[PDB]
């Protein structure tokens, strides 16, 4: 496992959508139940996609509203963007069209977008679905996610879970395939 | 002296690469600590393991800043006649030699960023109930695929950008001429077979003395004169670094097959070349 193509991949999204967790779950195959905010963090993994080696540089960004002036310093020379929203959080899902698409285009208008749907395992959970009922809310279904991806002009809409790792690998593989 | 400023920091370059290669990381302790958050005994083993690694990462980063500062200090002296410009080219080749290895080892080692990210992720956690400003710069350093090349390129472009009066060629000429002479040494023509590692190094010594003697004959002032481009004093020192049996043919050649060696103008220190 020697050197490969350096592909930069910045992950953006609100707090508690699951940006940090799906990066730690992908690289380390571990899931932290503990929630700690990250202003900015970075990971990497030497992987093989379509018979070509890739040194996938991963740039984890802050989701809070207080890091708007500090977040865009990690944007330059980006090869792909992962706009991450939780499927169990409509607010986050609208913040995609409301903020992220404007923001990532504003700094990097020509760099691809991969619209990722986080916490896929919670969409079909009585506990989690009763609380949405409780707060008068219906989980963001696949058609909505795809329709949103088509609007912002994202090359692929993927949905995955950092805990179960259902379709976690496909997100990064498609993230790399967009820059080959 | 700011001319051996880059050489002073490169003293510890071997130790930096040796520590960087041996950097196995602490991915196993970090992972099991995350798998079982509540186990305080396992959180100590993970945190205790991280301290050693971060200290080395700080040691590596601080090295890049010293090497950066030394390179800009070297380029700074460029500004201020009889310009020893080999220092620029000599130390460029020396730091780039080191830079390619540093980047190569870091490139293929995701444990570095893994450890670091955990470290600052568990600082926040500990915020609930190294220098913070430094850690942020370190995070951005290891985020890059080639930290040292990024640091060098940024440092050199920072110099030329705040010295606009000097054209880009002045500093980038040495970099382009070095690549052509190397090609001359390494490239093997069609007429002869490829040289061995011993022959290419031998060849390199012969051409060096060869072009100096041919330059001495064709150029008016010669190679020995005080106001020359040759800087022979240095070229002879390189020959006397080599074994006495090796290079005797080249060493002699300068003694009697030159033009401006014995003339009055030549320095008597340069004449110091005897044999028995
Ligand atoms: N059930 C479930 N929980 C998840 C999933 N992904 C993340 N979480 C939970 O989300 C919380 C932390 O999310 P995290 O990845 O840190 O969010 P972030 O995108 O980093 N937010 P921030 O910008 O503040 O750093 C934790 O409670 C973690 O267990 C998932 O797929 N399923
Ligand atoms: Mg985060």
């Amino acid at each position: 496992g020697s050197a490969g193509q350096a592909i930069k991949c910045v992950v953006v999204g609100d707090g508690a959508v699951g940006k940090t967790c799906l990066l730690i779950s992908y690289t380390t195959n571990a899931f932290p139940g503990e929630y700690i905010p990250t202003v900015f963090d970075n990971y990497s993994a030497n992987v093989m996609v379509d018979g070509k080696p890739v040194n996938l540089g991963l740039w984890d960004t802050a989701g809070l509203e207080d890091y708007d002036r500090l977040r865009p310093l990690s944007y330059p020379q980006t090869d792909v963007f992962l706009i991450c929203f939780s499927l169990v959080s409509p607010a986050s899902f609208e913040n995609v069209r409301a903020k992220w698409y404007p923001e990532v285009r504003h700094h990097c208008p020509n760099t691809p977008i991969i619209l990722v749907g986080t916490k896929l395992d919670l969409r079909d959970d009585k506990d989690t679905i009763e609380k949405l009922k409780e707060k008068k809310l219906t989980p963001i279904t696949y058609p909505q996610g795809l329709a949103m991806a088509k609007e912002i002009g994202a090359v692929k809409y993927l949905e995955c879970s950092a805990l179960t790792q259902r379709g976690l690998k496909t997100v990064f593989d498609e993230a790399i395939r967009a820059v080959l | 002296e700011i001319y051996n400023q880059v050489n002073v920091v490169l003293k510890d370059a071997e130790g930096i690469l040796e520590d960087l290669q041996s950097y196995r990381g602490a991915g196993h302790e970090i992972r099991e600590a995350i798998q079982h958050p509540a186990d305080e005994k396992l959180q100590e083993k993970a945190w205790g393991a991280v301290v050693p690694l971060v200290g080395k990462l700080k040691k590596f980063y601080e090295f890049s800043q010293r090497l950066e500062a030394a390179l800009r200090g070297l380029l700074g002296a460029l500004t201020s006649h009889l310009e020893r410009e080999q220092a620029l080219a000599k130390q460029f080749a020396e730091i780039l030699h080191f830079t390619l290895r540093f980047d190569e080892l870091k490139m293929t080692n995701p444990a570095i960023q893994n450890d670091f990210s955990y470290y600052r992720r568990t600082l926040s956690r500990m915020r609930i109930n190294v220098n913070n400003e430094l850690a942020n710069r370190m995070s951005l350093f290891y985020a890059e695929a080639t930290p040292m090349l990024k640091t060098l390129s940024d440092a050199t472009t920072k110099f030329v950008s705040e010295n606009k009066n000097l054209p880009i060629e002045n500093t980038t000429d040495c970099l382009s001429t070095m690549a052509s002479v190397c090609r001359v040494m390494l490239e093997t023509p069609e007429y002869r077979s490829r040289f061995t590692n011993e022959e290419t190094v031998s060849f390199c010594l012969r051409v060096m003395v060869g072009v100096i003697i041919l330059y001495d004959h064709v150029h008016p002032v010669g190679a020995f004169a005080k106001t020359s481009k040759i800087d022979m004093k240095g070229c002879i020192k390189v020959l006397k670094d080599q074994p006495p049996n090796s290079v005797e043919g080249l060493l002699n050649a300068l003694r009697y097959t030159t033009k401006h060696l014995n003339d009055e103008t030549t320095s008597k220190q340069i004449k110091s070349m005897l044999q028995g």
